[PDB]
């Protein structure tokens, strides 16, 4: 009974760790009256600077590709976006509707400026970054040109958010 | 509040959509009234 | 509004020309009930009582009485919203494409807004009917490349926990084997106390043509259709049985009752095609418009649908 | 060889089915179109319809045109032609595109969804280096020499 | 992610096994038109026969004492009720409320007739039953006089409900 | 929902439906029981019979 409840808590915490906006009821309110450094959060969807004429495509997704580089995988069902990088990079996931399980992707043809998941806390400003197999950004085979604007910021044991601008592909 | 009524004049898109839905419901009711198996 | 939104006025004028969906024939008037939302989930609660012990005789003085319990079940129905876009001519540009016999650009396949909306609405209604009958969304005749949908979104053909029978490939032409499988499924049906209800059967045209053959040496003055009607009447307590033909089905027979207490269709009030206010406009004569439609809302009780699939391999 | 067939048809069309009614050569544009797409038009040399285009320069008296081609000179993808004005509608290579494009009549059976594609010298897609194109379906044959395929082009690669 | 979802479902099922009326969302309506055998379920609270002059006491509880014999445990907080039997039996828990964590219990001085948890399926009619250390009824040194009215009925892997009448203590 | 409590009207309707089902079963078979096996029947007075018994 009690052990079952503890296991339920652990599983719920582990599952909600990989969630954009997990629903956690709190016993008391939090104080965030200061207006600075409130943007570094896992639920901060979209980008820091967004243009009216940006191209957004919604696709079914497998796994959790939120704030990660995505590739197209074709299976019978329609093709789906999966968290991955390398030479297969098609775009980056900037939003996810979990009810419909639909991920929104900005194509690599468009330029983006915003926070993305990093491999670890070894990223500094003015660094060249590459998307790994898991869709995470790692310090430098850079087929694309992405530069880090800030340092790696830690929210959880594996949640590392870094402000990066991606502006196409190299040659 | 249906598009079948000529006297009805919607003021906004919300009223237009509600009238469309009401018209669809009335057409379904009429079909079931006039349906014979 | 109609003095400002020409597209809205055109939709209002042209809405009457769109034909009613064929899915209405598959359900009784009491089985369909509209709900009010566009996307999300709804919950339905069904209450049932039960007797916990034998009743007690009221003789002389007594205060210990038997009890009647209660229980409830909750069912969640998921809905979805989808949209389509279509190009057309700008209203001010129609006069420069009007002809003596038609309006539009034949060489570039451009239509007036009313005609384009009517055709798109017809196509969307066909897709809605396909989803309602089959529970899947696809634009390929092969049936592959299906759009992944939400859980708790099932049609008549893919509803889980229902009776399914498979007629073997070698007996695909054997009507006796087909009827044996149908009888087995009818025996496995579980209608409870609501068995005294009309029944509905949906068959593909090939199955219908096989049915209209004389009933099998050979006999006369009786058809396989009549044999099936009698067999279904053997379980529905001599109630009415209706048969329909749908080109959507392929070598499949669907049998289900017409009782709201067993199967109910509660679709959104915005399920049918609805125009969108957003109209893209440029310096050219080409405009774009959007049509929205809502999918979902079929509820059924466990083991009340018979699905006979005749393997054509 | 034309957006609309030159020869007329002796038969009316049967508007009953709704599935697999889009695999026609007259289907212009893209299957999924964004309202924020950049669209250009150019004079047309030859018939670059449903083909990758490259810039062509004349003597100098007349302006530049677009001709069916690819390789290192790929400028974009032609998605429509107005025949009366000889105007080819072009979506630049810097813009994402998804639609039906001409496929090379060689090894078309080997083309499967998820296969990398590149443009050839004649503006035809072929199975593979410098252009990111992925086939989303199999080759559909509209004529003994005409094959189309659903593909997505999302810019150049390194 | 999907593995975490599967583990969460497993732990949720394990927790919901030990619950009066676990809340589940089902895609279909289960049909039970047959009025017979519709009362043998784990959510059937109370007793088969209930008198207006029955004494009911609500107490805080530890663990899950539902449909089990309970004993008072003193620990600072008020004393609670824990599932147990033997010579320490105080009463039997006939109802539970998990929101307030309050168990409704009939004292041992009041006779009861209803479905209770049995240790296993080795119990027949006209059998003398004793509450074990876990508060479950096992076939027979019986301090109380409890006789099985029916045979053990199985609903879950370990759920065994038996109809029993308890009418005091022996001597 | 958690405590399976209902308003008086709905509870009365469901209880009446169940009692009518039991009455119909008694009228048909001639016995009163709530078990599918047909055991543990209520002992009834003599000169009380149904169509089947």
């Amino acid at each position: 009974t009690t052990q079952l409840v503890k296991e339920y808590q652990e599983k719920r915490s582990k599952l909600e760790k990989f969630m954009k906006n997990p629903q956690h009821d709190a016993s008391l309110l939090s104080n965030s009256n200061e207006f600075r450094d409130k943007n570094v959060e896992f639920f901060a969807s979209g980008g820091t600077r967004t243009s009216k004429f940006d191209k957004l495509e919604n696709h079914p997704f497998l796994g959790y590709p939120y704030k990660r580089g995505v590739k197209r995988v074709i299976q019978h069902y329609e093709p789906h976006v999966e968290a991955g990088g390398g030479e297969d990079l098609y775009g980056i996931c900037i939003d996810i509707d979990e009810f419909s399980k639909t991920a929104t992707i900005v194509p690599i043809t468009n330029n983006f400026e915003g926070y993305l998941v990093a491999k670890d806390s070894t990223v500094k400003v003015k660094d060249k970054l590459i998307f790994n197999k898991d869709g995470a950004l790692e310090k430098v085979k850079a087929t694309i040109n992405a530069t880090a604007l800030t340092d790696a910021k830690q929210i959880s044991n594996e949640v590392y958010l870094v402000k990066v601008a991606v502006f196409g592909n190299k040659a | 509040a249906s598009l079948l009524d000529s006297n009805f004049v919607p003021i906004n898109f919300t009223e237009f959509v509600q009238a469309i839905s009401n018209t669809y419901k009335q057409r379904r009711i009429q079909f079931y009234e006039n349906l014979k198996r | 509004l109609f003095d400002e939104n020409y597209y809205a006025k055109a939709v209002a004028n042209i809405i009457g020309e769109v034909k009613d969906p064929i899915m209405y024939k598959w359900f009784s008037p009491d089985q369909i009930e509209d709900v009010d939302l566009q996307m999300g989930y709804q919950k339905t609660v069904k209450w049932d009582a039960f007797l916990n012990a034998n009743p007690t005789t009221i003789a002389n003085e007594v205060n210990t009485i038997s009890t009647i319990g209660f229980s409830s079940e909750v069912v969640r129905l998921n809905y979805l919203k989808l949209q389509y876009k279509f190009r057309h001519l700008k209203q001010t540009s129609e006069k420069f494409y009007t002809s003596d016999s038609y309006i539009g650009d034949i060489n570039n396949n451009l239509l007036p807004f009313a005609q384009a909306y009517k055709l798109a609405s017809s196509e969307i209604i066909k897709l809605i009917n396909h989803f309602v009958l089959t529970g899947t969304v696809s634009i390929q005749k092969d049936g592959k490349n299906q759009k992944r949908l939400l859980p708790n979104m099932y049609g008549l053909l893919n509803m889980p926990e229902q009776i399914k029978e498979e007629v073997a490939s070698g007996d695909k032409d054997k009507m006796d084997k087909i009827f044996e499988k149908i009888e087995a499924g009818l025996s496995k049906l579980e209608l409870g106390d609501e068995f005294s209800t009309p029944m509905m059967v949906i068959v593909d045209p090939a199955t219908s043509l096989k049915l209209v053959k004389p009933y099998a040496a050979a006999s006369s003055c009786e058809k396989w259709e009549d044999v099936l009607i009698q067999t279904i009447k053997a379980i529905n307590n001599r109630e009415d049985v209706y048969i329909e033909t749908s080109n959507l089905l392929k070598h499949k027979i669907l049998i289900y009752p017409l009782n709201s207490e067993l199967i109910k269709f509660k679709p959104s009030k915005y399920m049918l095609p609805t125009p969108n206010e957003q109209v893209d406009k440029d310096s050219t004569d080409v405009a774009h418009s959007y049509i929205d439609f809502v999918l979902g809302g079929l509820l059924a009780t466990r083991k009340t649908i018979l699905q006979v699939n005749i393997k054509q391999s | 060889l034309m957006k609309n067939p030159q020869q007329d048809s002796g038969l009316l069309s049967n508007s009953i089915d709704f599935r697999d009614q889009n695999l026609i050569f007259s289907n212009s544009g893209g299957v999924c179109t964004s309202s924020k797409d950049k669209i250009e038009n150019y004079p047309a040399k030859g018939y670059p319809y449903k083909r990758g285009v490259k810039l062509s320069f004349g003597d100098g008296t007349t302006e530049l045109e677009v001709e069916a081609g690819g390789g290192d000179d790929l400028y974009g993808v032609c998605s429509d032609i107005d025949e009366f004005s000889g105007m080819a509608t072009v979506i630049p290579i810097t813009n994402n595109f998804t639609g039906y494009l001409t496929l090379k009549k060689d090894g078309q059976n080997g083309v499967n969804p998820g296969d990398k594609l590149n443009f050839n010298q004649h503006g035809e897609l072929e199975k593979v280096k410098s252009v990111n194109a992925i086939a989303l379906s199999k080759a559909h044959k509209l004529t003994e020499d005409l094959f189309i395929v659903l593909a997505s082009v999302f810019g150049n690669r390194a």
